[PDB]
């Protein structure tokens, strides 16, 4: 088991704690607190990067050419200039993958240098997080992050109490109280005694079970057990505690939150997998064409080649060997169907497309000064194909801000825009709080009818209603400088105390038996007689106090349902209050019903003795306390209810609707409790009055029925609207995740596979799914199920460490930046501060990136087959001898100089519709959902397009060269002139095709298209040589004849005109969604 | 970090033109093309037909032809006489070609077999021919001057034309062998070895190609027409693009008077059969064509332009009705 010692860093360095690795590495059992999110550390860059470079099919295909060009008997190039092209192409991606990784090398530094405080000598000294080692004794202050999993040793608060927020670790927004051991509390207070502390801790091995912890502490010749209530995990933040002391148990990768992060995997796009299938197909086509032409050369050499005296090379090569030896000659000649620019262009396109995300001013959050960030430049067109979005709730859909909005008293709802004693107009100025001494401007309240009622006093129940908010709470108050700053464990009570403070019922100080609430400036000190604890099952808490006069009154506040079962028979406001709650409930506000009852002196005494008996009990005091709690609460006079808003991020409900119109399913995976998760679902509009909510119990009946049915039909009628609110505990049950030994396992996996599939079928039939109380492992488990059983492209958006697992498991992972915590941002693919920017990431950046990548692939393979297949058709007119139809110096420059730039700019600047118009029509995104622009079928249409283009590019010139073509002294009827005519027609044809593909004709797009053609016709007129001189003659002959230009014009026309007709015929008979918008663009 | 720069390129709002493939813009280009290609095709087809051409095949593969005797030349110098007549006289410059069929001058193993450095007059390459001309580097002990298969397999027939007049005496026809190659090839690509004045002393330490009867010293009497700058040699080395090709052989210049250059009548082709091509089913032809201001004689382009011009116009009508139906 794990072993830790205090102020002893040599104990953990013992020889027997070194696990040792297979290959000469120690790898100590205790991990240092330094973390790692990068990929390439110092020298693992080369082997690891080339390993993932060669996951691309073409890279292995290019490497084959290098091996094939090194064989002397078939080698066509020196082999010292075929390797350099490949290394540069590999180097371009290596540098691009290094700048991305250098960015997340800096991200580690700002988190590894968080400068906590440690005992490394007689007294505390400042030390970075990376300097923390297991067994260190550290000190933290207010609002400090916890460097690692520590054990409470002391704190300034009484009983070594400590409050920490776990919003990083789960979705919860309230603080957890952590306490230290009694013995450690009273003996490790003063800083000097911490240094001499020598305690030995034997605890569980590192795990991912945030909920529970097991271990023991041995100290002062005594053993004390430990539990999760004494351990602060790494993601926590210290709150409401000036300082605290801890002992590091786990650190770094061993921390209980870092074990919840998933495995970092190499993420590849759906088109990246597609590219592999196209390269595999071209490799098979390349092998078949070369083998077919090789058989032709073997047969041609049989009767024609052997009889040709002029074709004598002094080699006794049989026709079979010549055919075999030319098969590799045609592999080299026809290799350009997949050129080396395939991935240099893809990475240039992706790098630029990723910087438009970074540069976007519409995805820039000015308030926190947080611009968007594409921190991986390799998953861009996948943003245009998202099928599911899995979203965190706390901090992603919400601002973690909780404000007082309204309040109901005696059936009258107070909080609406009103003035004087009756509603006059909706436009109401801000309420004046200057009348209250303690009030401040945080509360934005628009209701003056309530102000008069409290001050007038004609309704005494109104004053008692707000006095309840100042007593029934359980938060402490800080009066360090008279500011009366409130420190609330639960933000619900923090907002209520702050709100009730501005209404005149301000809470000033607290005592073990008295309180110092001020009522409208009147100093009244009550006496606390008994506080009823708050717990989940009870769903309500109460307080028993004695008034200064002497009367005893019980003040209770909690859930409406529980209170309504404990109301007096006489309650005229019971029906009216129920109506008011429905108004707040329909408005998505948290309602806490307020109730009270009269307790007589004799009644309290008989109950008081029983309450003390339960408190003094040592066996089941918690159960005993609940026993007395029920007895006192029988008839409660309902007073009213409050209203508190869990402030969403602005633009969240409008984002979910727009992404819904794009046919994207949005699931909320949250670690917060069910009631909070469901409430935010209604606020986001994911759940509506139409939706019928199905919980874990309802789902379990359906899934179990389906298995019994077999022992597929939809689980619900097609026309229904449904949503799932499944608790993480229920998620394990429904998914069964809670020799004959080997035999039974196969059946165990048999039904488990079936059970998982049934849930995903059920879950994906619902309009919305909300998973609550799910651990970080379960968040990635749900994303995995959709990836596996639906083959869907999934996006995961979240914040904090509990979303790292699903962010790393989803196809695309988004982290919410701008806040104090950055655990999710480091592990994410994209980063922006506001959820509402998910509209532009998908419907603008992702949508365009998919269009621009598909148009690039369509043209790139078109213009390479059109260029390369000319060698195939020329084979029948040269003996299948692998002669090239172009000049040897045009083949090199074609893919770099004549057809490179125009597709790159189109891959960076094309826009089917405006961003303003692509957000207005989210349905345009649906084209990338179904993968319609570029299928495997559309890949072959571009091959047929390039195969037929090469047919025209060769056979129109060939018809003209079989006959007289300017036969004069300067006759271009030879191979060189034949070569520059197909090249001239090819360059114009392909560069006119990209002009037809381009839909956003920027000046650079026009310049590149005409520049590419002008550059070709400038190079082949000795203009390039003239410039070099200032700083063989075939073109000046072929291109000066009218027939050669008539041949070029005719060849280009036959290539392009059928394409224009097909494009126009398809646009006018089967217009796409974009085409309809472009036609009516002005009208819109 | 800080705010992004509000640049048009960075914000993806560059000024741009959005072309739409609308019916009112694509229908014209399918009609104006039809109205332009049709007249161009007719002009090409009509003018090409106006060119008067006579193609005479003298390979002698078939019997009953007056050249079969040279297919098996027991005597190395063999001669053939082929009689032909012109229906109407040729006017203007007349170009005499020779055509070779089923002769793959574009074969990869053949096209590479040359030393461009040597043909450019490089003293280093004169005695050190490149390995590209491997089978014809050295004949016995010294390198071939025009190394390679392309120079070795040079067409080496002699073609002569005679006019047979009323007196029946065959009048010889003056034939100009100069100015039949590209100007660049004469003065740039092909150049004699540097130094000396007599070609004998320039080509020292080099032998003739194995297939040539005489060396490069006296390919022609004129000092400006022998060596690597010989017109016939240069014309041959410009390898053809297809197995069937024609190479300019001689020029027939316009007569000083107004009479036709080649008056219609009786003609006889006196050819010295030297080049054997029958083993690989090769054909040898002699062609005479009249000069034309607009290119040569290309009936394929005329038909293709009319065919594409008619289809383009027909596509306009088919697209017009489709657009009207879906309007
Ligand atoms: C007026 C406005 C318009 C201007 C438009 C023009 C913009 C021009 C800007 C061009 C800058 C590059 C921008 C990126 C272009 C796309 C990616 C790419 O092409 O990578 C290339 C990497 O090249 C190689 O791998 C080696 C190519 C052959 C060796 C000789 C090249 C240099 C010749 C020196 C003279 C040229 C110098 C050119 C550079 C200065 C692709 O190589 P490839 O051709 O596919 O390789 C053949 C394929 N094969 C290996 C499978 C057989
Ligand atoms: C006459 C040619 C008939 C060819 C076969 C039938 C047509 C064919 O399969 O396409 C051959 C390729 C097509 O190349 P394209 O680049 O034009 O590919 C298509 C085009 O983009 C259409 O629009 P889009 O949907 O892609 O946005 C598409 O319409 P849609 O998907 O709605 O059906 C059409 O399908 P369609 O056929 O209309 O159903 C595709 O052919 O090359 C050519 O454009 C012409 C090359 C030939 C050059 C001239 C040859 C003499
Ligand atoms: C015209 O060109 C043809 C080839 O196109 C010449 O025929 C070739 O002549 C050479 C000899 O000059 C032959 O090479 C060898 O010749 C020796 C005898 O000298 C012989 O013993 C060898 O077996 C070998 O043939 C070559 O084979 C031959 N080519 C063919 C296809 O037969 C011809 O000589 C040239 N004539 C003139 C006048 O230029
Ligand atoms: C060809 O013409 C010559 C001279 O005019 C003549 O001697 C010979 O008989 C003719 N041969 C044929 C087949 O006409
Ligand atoms: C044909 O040319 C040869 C070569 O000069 C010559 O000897 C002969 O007299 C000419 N006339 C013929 C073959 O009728
Ligand atoms: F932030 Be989530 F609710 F886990
Ligand atoms: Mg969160």
């Amino acid at each position: 088991t794990w072993q830790v010692k205090a102020n002893d860093r040599k104990y953990h360095e013992q020889p027997h704690f070194m696990n040792t690795k297979f290959l000469c590495i120690k790898e100590s059992k205790y991990a240092n607190n330094a973390i790692k999110t990068y990929k390439y550390n110092a020298f693992t860059f080369i082997p690891m990067n080339l390993f993932e470079q060669f996951k691309r099919a073409a890279n292995l295909y290019f490497l084959a050419l290098l091996i094939l060009q090194a064989v002397p008997q078939i080698s066509t190039l020196a082999w010292y200039t075929t390797l350099v092209p490949l290394l540069v192409v590999l180097g371009v991606t290596a540098i691009k993958d290094l700048v991305d990784d250098v960015a997340r090398h800096k991200m580690d530094k700002e988190i590894n240098n968080r400068t906590c405080e440690v005992i490394k000598d007689g007294r505390f000294k400042v030390a970075k997080w990376k300097e923390i080692q297991v067994g260190d004794v550290i000190r933290l202050k207010k609002n400090d992050f916890v460097p690692a999993d520590i054990l409470l040793l002391s704190s300034s608060e009484p009983n070594s109490l400590c409050y920490v927020e776990t919003a990083e670790l789960d979705g919860e927004t309230n603080l957890k109280f952590k306490m230290s051991l009694e013995i450690t509390d009273q003996y490790l207070q003063r800083e000097d005694t911490l240094a001499t502390f020598d305690g030995f801790i034997e605890c569980e091995e590192p795990n991912n079970r945030l909920d529970k912890f097991t271990g023991t502490l041995f100290w002062r010749n005594t053993s004390f057990p430990l539990d999760a209530d004494k351990i602060l995990l790494r993601g926590c933040v210290i709150r409401n505690t000036d300082f605290c002391h801890g002992l590091v148990i786990f650190a770094g990768a061993d921390t209980k939150i870092m074990k919840n992060s998933g495995k970092t995997r190499f993420k590849r796009t759906k088109i990246d997998y597609l590219m592999n299938y196209m390269v595999y197909t071209i490799f098979v086509v390349l092998i078949l064409l070369s083998a077919g032409l090789a058989i032709g050369h073997a047969y041609w050499e049989a009767q024609v080649g052997n009889s040709s005296w002029y074709l004598y090379d002094g080699e006794d090569d049989t026709p079979s060997y010549r055919g075999f030896l030319i098969f590799w000659g045609y592999i080299i000649v026809l290799n350009t169907m997949v050129p080396i620019s395939l991935y240099v262009s893809v990475e240039v396109i992706r790098l630029g497309q990723s910087h438009f995300i970074n540069w976007d001013l519409q995805m820039y959050y000015a308030e926190k000064d947080t611009p968007a960030k594409a921190r991986t430049t390799t998953l861009n067109e996948q943003l245009g194909q998202i099928h599911y979005i899995f979203s965190d709730k706390t901090g992603t859909l919400t601002q973690n801000i909780m404000t007082f909005k309204k309040c109901c008293i005696n059936g009258q709802i107070y909080g609406d825009h009103r003035d004087a004693s009756q509603h006059n107009h909706n436009k109401i100025e801000q309420v004046d709080f200057s009348w209250n001494t303690y009030a401040d401007g945080k509360l934005a309240f628009y209701d003056h009818y309530l102000i008069e009622q409290i001050q007038s006093g004609k309704e005494p129940e109104v004053r008692q209603f707000f006095f309840l908010l100042a007593v029934c709470h359980t938060v402490m108050v800080d009066r360090t400088d008279g500011q009366l700053n409130y420190q609330a464990a639960s933000p619900d009570e923090g907002a209520l105390v702050n709100a009730a403070r501005n209404f005149g019922f301000a809470f000033l100080a607290r005592t073990q038996n008295t309180i110092t609430i001020s009522e409208l400036g009147t100093e009244r000190t009550y006496n606390v007689l008994a506080i009823l604890d708050f717990n989940s099952d009870r769903k309500r808490m109460s307080i028993i106090v004695r008034t200064p006069e002497g009367n005893i009154k019980l003040y209770c506040k909690g859930a409406d349902t529980v209170i309504y079962e404990r109301l007096h028979r006489m309650n005229p406001t019971k029906q009216e209050t129920q109506d008011a709650l429905d108004i707040f409930a329909n408005e998505t506000l948290r309602t806490l019903c307020l109730c009270y009852k009269e307790i007589e002196e004799k009644e309290f005494t008989e109950w008081n003795k029983k309450f003390m008996a339960a408190s003094v009990a040592s066996t089941n005091r918690d159960e005993a306390l609940d026993k007395v709690y029920e007895e006192i609460e029988k008839d409660l006079i309902l007073l009213g209810a409050t209203a508190i808003e869990d402030k969403l991020q602005d633009g969240v409900p409008e984002t979910i609707s727009k992404l819904a119109k794009a046919d994207i399913k949005i699931w909320v995976l949250t670690g917060d409790k069910k009631e909070t998760a469901e409430n935010i679902g209604f606020a986001c509009e994911l759940l509506t009055e139409d939706t019928t909510i199905c919980y874990g119990e309802d789902i379990n009946s359906l899934l179990h029925a389906r298995m019994e049915n077999q022992r597929q039909e939809s689980f619900f009628p097609p026309g229904g609207n449904r949503a799932l609110i499944i608790t993480g505990s229920w998620l394990n049950e429904i998914l069964l995740e809670k020799r004959m030994r080997t035999q039974s396992k196969r059946r165990l996996e048999a039904k488990k596979e079936q059970r998982q599939k049934n849930f995903v079928d059920l879950a994906c039939e619902c309009s919305a799914v909300i998973c609550c109380r799910v651990t970080p492992k379960q968040k990635a488990m749900v994303v995995d199920l959709v990836k596996r059983y639906k083959k869907a492209i999934t996006l995961a958006i979240g914040d904090g460490a509990n979303d790292v697992n699903m962010i790393k498991t989803a196809h695309i992972g988004v982290g919410i930046s701008g806040q104090e915590g950055m655990q999710a941002v480091m592990s994410s693919d994209y980063s922006f501060a506001q959820f509402r920017y998910l509209q532009r990431l998908l419907l603008v950046h992702g949508r365009w990136s998919y269009i621009r990548m598909c148009k690039f692939l369509r043209y790139f393979f078109y213009k390479n087959f059109a260029f390369t297949l000319v060698h195939f058709w020329y084979s029948f007119f040269n003996g299948y001898s692998a002669q090239t139809a172009y000049e040897d110096w045009f083949i090199t420059l074609y893919n770099v100089l004549y057809t490179s730039l125009p597709v790159l700019l189109m891959g960076l600047l094309d826009q089917d519709v405006s961003d303003k118009l692509s957000l207005r029509f989210p349905g345009l995104y649906i084209v990338g959902q179904r993968d319609l622009l570029f299928n495997y079928k559309r890949f072959f249409v571009s091959l047929l397009h390039g195969v037929l283009t090469s047919m025209i590019l060769f056979f129109i010139p060939l018809g003209a060269y079989l006959q007289t073509v300017g036969q004069d002294g300067e006759a271009p009827s030879d191979y060189q002139s034949f070569a520059v005519t197909i090249a001239s027609a090819l360059v114009i044809t392909v560069n006119f095709q990209i002009g037809l593909d381009t839909s956003y004709w920027t000046f650079v797009n026009a310049f590149s298209i005409f520049g590419s053609i002008a550059l070709y016709f400038g190079i082949m007129f000795d203009f390039h040589s003239a410039g070099i001189h200032v700083l063989t003659g075939t073109a000046s002959n072929a291109l000066r004849q009218p027939y050669i230009w008539l041949t070029i014009i005719l060849t280009v026309a036959v290539c392009l005109l059928p394409v224009v007709a097909i494009r126009f015929l398809s646009m006018t008979i089967w217009p796409s969604e974009s085409d309809k918008i472009q036609k009516h663009r002005k009208r819109l | 970090t800080r705010r992004p720069d509000n640049t048009a390129f960075k914000q993806q709002r560059l000024p741009a033109w959005q072309p739409i493939l609308t019916a009112g813009t694509v229908l014209p280009i399918f009609f104006i093309i039809g109205l332009i290609f049709i007249p161009i095709g007719i002009g090409i087809f009509v003018t090409s037909n106006n060119i008067r051409e006579i193609e005479i095949d003298y390979t002698g593969t078939e019997p009953s032809s007056p050249c079969n005797k040279c297919l098996s030349p027991d005597v190395t110098p063999c001669f053939c006489t082929i009689n032909f007549t012109l229906e109407k006289s040729f006017e203007g410059n007349v170009f005499m070609y020779y055509g070779l069929s089923n002769f793959y001058q574009n074969h990869r193993r053949y096209v590479k077999s040359r030393d461009d450095s040597q043909l450019n007059g490089d003293s280093s390459a004169l005695l050190n021919p490149s390995k590209e001309c491997e089978p014809y580097r050295r004949n016995e002990d010294k390198p071939i001057a025009p190394c390679g298969a392309i120079a070795n397999s040079m067409f080496n027939d002699t073609l002569e034309l005679f006019l047979i007049g009323n007196d029946s005496y065959p009048i010889p026809i003056a034939l100009k062998k100069k100015g039949i190659a590209w100007w660049t090839d004469k003065n740039v690509k092909f150049r004699n070895p540097p130094g000396g004045d007599n070609l004998e002393e320039r080509f020292k330490g080099t032998t003739k190609p194995v297939n040539w009867l005489k060396p490069v010293y006296m390919l022609d009497s004129d000092p400006d027409n022998n060596g690597f700058i010989n017109e016939d040699f240069i014309v041959w080395m410009r390898t053809a693009a297809l197995p069937t090709f024609r190479k300019l052989y001689r020029l027939i210049e316009r007569k000083s008077d107004l009479h036709p250059t080649l008056p219609a009548g009786r003609y006889s082709l006196n050819v010295t059969y030297n080049y054997p091509v029958h083993y690989f089913d090769g054909r040898k032809r002699m062609i005479l064509s009249t000069i034309s201001w607009m290119g040569g004689k290309n009936p394929f382009l005329g038909i293709a332009y009319i065919a594409v011009g008619s289809i383009s116009f027909l596509l306009g009508v088919v697209l017009l009705v489709i657009n009207h139906k879906y309007r």
